[PDB]
């Protein structure tokens, strides 16, 4: 065994008696002896002594001692000596039920932190030692077991259901159930609590003794402890996840049972409660089990939507809990008033008309907060109410509580649709103008709400919001000197939505005077790795595209930093794949944003970025950027690849022998974006390199040809392949012109529903080349190629010749009598647009 | 989540 020294033991006494001193300024001092005894081993073998051995002194004293040796073990566990835990595990174990509430929790909390700091199984001899303490005859041993034995399964869940510590759940659950009739309630309630860690990861002992549980639950459903419901609520929410059929014969049994709980006096017991309700209403199977139940479940779920009195009192003057009674309510009432739709209506309706027009705001606010929860499922069936109820809403943005416009600015945002559909002189006018109103709100919170209203009802509006555009921004501006943390990450969002809804409209002198510099300001500001640089990110990558060449004198500094946020991740990129445990992944989402703001650079300013490009190594990024593993990545890429080849191709041209490689392996229909981007790409770089793009053509052209003839291929992609093909086609037709008659059906399948573009302009001048070379192939489908030329309206003239020419050429070689039946199966317009337009 | 939502 182990004795103490008399003398050391008086001083570590004198350590505890100086740590219960009321005074602040002896505490610190006290703390700086201990953590030099901490470092120090055998010094934790005289605490675990004081706080069971020695019981000749105060039991804060002892508990103190305990709790010490607690923390020592939580920091210096790595270091700890086997010589000496072996007494403390054993030590602690003999007094697992002390008679003393407060030295049975410090060897509790002893217990169960030694398992946890330390691995399980490094104390094998814990778990069956516990289990045969629970069968003990004493109360307060049973008790400390379970009690450490409900920790140990919160902390290590994954740990026990595996072959780690030889399955040592096939011995504790089936033990736990059979507790689950004791006397005790607080030992029914550590049952209950250690069998649900095992629900949701489909533990192979309790689901073999499925039976036995839901029997032992039903059977403590009329248990007066609160404690006990809680366990027993938490129970049915997992089990009705995992265990749907096991359940379905006791429902209506289950949902009259709950919908009692939900109304507990205890908020802890309800929160659980609700639970179910959110659960069971996203299941296949909740439309007809609960439709049953509806009358008296909705009453329930908005009297507790209400603001309790003490969340008023923590609102006024973040500082509330993320989750409550409240957002539990009111999220199942979303999802429920998606499943009925409008059959939710009749138990709705009249409960709103008395709580949006009642005198205590309190009430009035829930009311408020059920209209806008129940928006998107009975959007429908709230119609012929909304005439009434929107204007009176407006009328609540000026309300005196500020919980109440906050609120309100939420719910108008669910309505946003109904609002623009209807006349703007009606409800968006006032809307839009009592929202910028409450953005310049003196309370943070509805700053906030009407800010992120007002960014909702942007993205229906869009066009509509032109009228109002001069005064928007003057809002939007001086928001930025009010503005702060949270408040002006939303901010941010406001304006970009503004750009992508406005879109050339903003290009304007006395706009971008106001709204250019507080931006490049923020921009500069702030340092690089911040989670205020992000929506930042994205807010200018959206005026940049809306502006156009009005983002000309504000370019630059946007422009080197999205080159550095390029360069820099791709930095840390290598350092993980070299070194994955010393350094830290990169974020690619910051790399993705950045080559997109860039690709709009490239569109919007046009020949104009032409110095900042070869000032800088975008195309050396670029370059590694293709051969990501990412496919948001490659495209992004790809994307920015085609744009500067517009802008300034005499900086791309260096590096075209090494990007075509790339293009040419990045051509996988699999990757719908990606492939997308690329066969533009190689299109637009195939037009300013000219009859030089002949070594390039033979290891693309296979691939384009593929899949313009794969079946379920998407529009989009089908366009741009038929658009690249024929680009391809008229620098260098001799190489495209043998595959002709292989892509002639969908190229003109394809690029008749588009519109006369630029696009469609270089395709069909492409396509006339390559029959000037080899007009065997267009023969045997010419049907097709007339709807492609009779699609064109307004071809330009020198194109016009060349359709001329070819549909001339045809008629002259089969004849006017092989061209009339030939003719015959044409539609109406066809056949009179070919005679008029080319004279056929 | 960039816009508050009451639940």
């Amino acid at each position: 065994e182990w004795k103490p020294d008399e003398q050391g033991l008086q001083q570590i006494l004198q350590l505890l008696k100086e740590s219960q001193s009321p005074d602040t300024t002896i505490q610190r001092t006290v703390q700086q002896k201990l953590e030099q005894l901490n470092q120090y081993p055998d010094f934790n073998n005289y605490l675990i002594f004081v706080l069971t051995k020695l019981k000749s002194e105060d039991e804060p004293t002892r508990s103190l001692s305990g709790l010490i040796l607690k923390n020592n073990v939580k920091a210096h566990f790595q270091n700890f000596p086997n010589g000496v835990t072996d007494f403390i595990k054993s030590e602690c174990l003999n007094n697992i039920g002390d008679s003393s509430p407060l030295i049975r929790a410090t060897v509790g909390i002893l217990i169960t932190t030694i398992a946890s700091k330390g691995e399980l199984q490094n104390w094998p001899d814990l778990l069956p030692k516990l289990c045969s303490l629970l069968d003990s005859e004493d109360y307060n041993t049973c008790e400390g077991a379970f009690g450490a034995l409900q920790k140990i399964c919160e902390d290590s869940a994954e740990i026990l259901d595996s072959d780690v510590l030889d399955r040592p759940l096939n011995i504790m659950i089936p033990k736990f159930l059979q507790f689950f009739k004791h006397s005790s309630p607080k030992i029914r309630s550590h049952a209950v609590a250690c069998v649900n860690q095992f629900i949701i990861s489909r533990t192979q002992a309790l689901m073999l003794h499925i039976d036995s549980f839901i029997e032992n639950l039903f059977a403590l459903a009329g248990d007066e402890e609160p404690e006990v419901r809680k366990n027993v609520c938490r129970a049915l929410v997992m089990l009705l996840e995992v265990r749907m059929d096991r359940l379905l014969p006791h429902m209506h049994n289950i949902v009259e049972y709950m919908l009692q709980r939900t109304q507990d006096q205890d908020e802890n017991v309800a929160l659980e409660a609700c639970e179910f309700w959110l659960t069971l209403a996203e299941q296949p199977i909740c439309k007809d089990v609960l439709v049953r139940h509806l009358p008296k479940l909705i009453p329930v779920l908005v009297n507790g939507m209400k603001y309790s009195d003490i969340d008023i009192i923590l609102l006024k003057g973040d500082t509330i809990s993320d989750w409550n009674l409240r957002k539990c309510s009111a999220a199942a009432l979303d999802v429920l008033a998606n499943v009925y739709r409008d059959e939710l209506l009749p138990h709705i309706l009249p409960l709103l008309k008395e709580l949006l027009f009642h005198h205590e705001w309190v009430v009035k606010e829930s009311g408020i907060l059920v209209l806008g929860a129940i928006a998107e499922g009975c959007m429908q069936g709230m119609i012929p109410y909304l005439p009434e109820l929107i204007p009176h809403l407006i009328q609540c943005l000026s309300d005196k509580k500020a919980l109440v416009r906050s609120i309100t600015c939420w719910t108008l945002s669910r309505y946003a649709h109904w609002v623009v559909s209807q006349p703007p002189d009606t409800y968006l006018k006032p809307l839009m103008t009592e929202l910028l109103k409450r953005i310049l709100d003196s309370n943070k919170r509805v700053q906030e709400a009407a800010c992120s209203a007002f960014a909702t009802l942007e993205e229906e509006a869009c066009t509509e919001l032109v009228p109002y555009l001069a005064y928007i921004l003057d809002t939007l501006v001086f928001a930025f000197s009010k503005y702060q943390h949270k408040n002006l990450l939303i901010l941010y969002d406001a304006i970009g939505t503004l750009a992508d809804s406005v879109g050339h409209h903003l290009n304007k002198p006395e706009y971008i005077q106001m709204l250019m510099p507080p931006l490049i300001q923020k921009w500069n500001m702030l340092k690089d790795e911040d989670k205020d640089l992000f929506p930042l990110l994205e807010c200018l990558s959206s005026v940049a595209t809306a502006l156009q060449s009005g983002f000309l004198p504000y370019c630059e500094p946007v422009y080197q930093r999205c080159v550095n946020l390029v360069q820099k991740t791709l930095a840390q990129a290598m350092l993980n794949n070299a070194q994955p445990d010393q350094y830290e992944a990169p974020d690619k989402d910051f790399m993705i944003v950045a080559l997109d703001l860039l690709s709009g650079l490239a569109e919007g300013l046009g020949g104009n970025i032409e110095q900042l490009v070869a000032r800088s190594n975008i195309l050396t990024l670029m370059y590694q950027c293709m051969q990501d593993k990412m496919p948001e990545v490659r495209q992004s890429s790809f994307a920015l690849l085609g744009d500067l080849t517009k802008a300034c191709f005499q900086h791309v041209k260096p590096c075209i022998a090494d990007f075509m490689p790339i293009l040419g392996t990045n051509l996988n229909p699999e990757f719908i974006s990606v492939c997308n981007n690329a066969t533009w790409a190689i299109g637009e770089i195939s037009i300013q390199m000219g009859i030089e793009m002949q070594p390039y053509i033979p290891m693309v052209l296979h691939q384009l040809v593929e899949i313009i003839n794969r079946p379920n291929t998407p529009k989009t992609l089908l366009e741009n392949t038929a658009i690249t093909i024929g680009r391809l086609g008229y620098v260098c037709p001799q190489e495209v012109a043998p595959m002709l008659q292989q892509f002639i059906r969908p190229w003109c399948t394809s690029l008749r529903n588009i519109r006369d573009n630029e696009e469609k302009d270089s395709a069909f001048r492409g396509i006339c080349t390559m029959i000037s070379v080899n007009p065997s192939g267009v023969i045997q489908d010419f049907i097709f190629f007339c709807d492609a030329v009779a699609s064109w309206i307004n071809p330009k003239d020198d194109l016009r010749d060349m359709f001329c020419k070819i549909l001339h050429g045809f008629k002259n070689q089969v004849g006017d009598e092989n061209w009339r039946r030939f003719s015959d199966q044409f539609p109406l317009p066809l056949k009179e647009r070919l005679a008029a337009f080319y004279g056929v | 989540m960039l816009r508050l939502n009451p639940y």
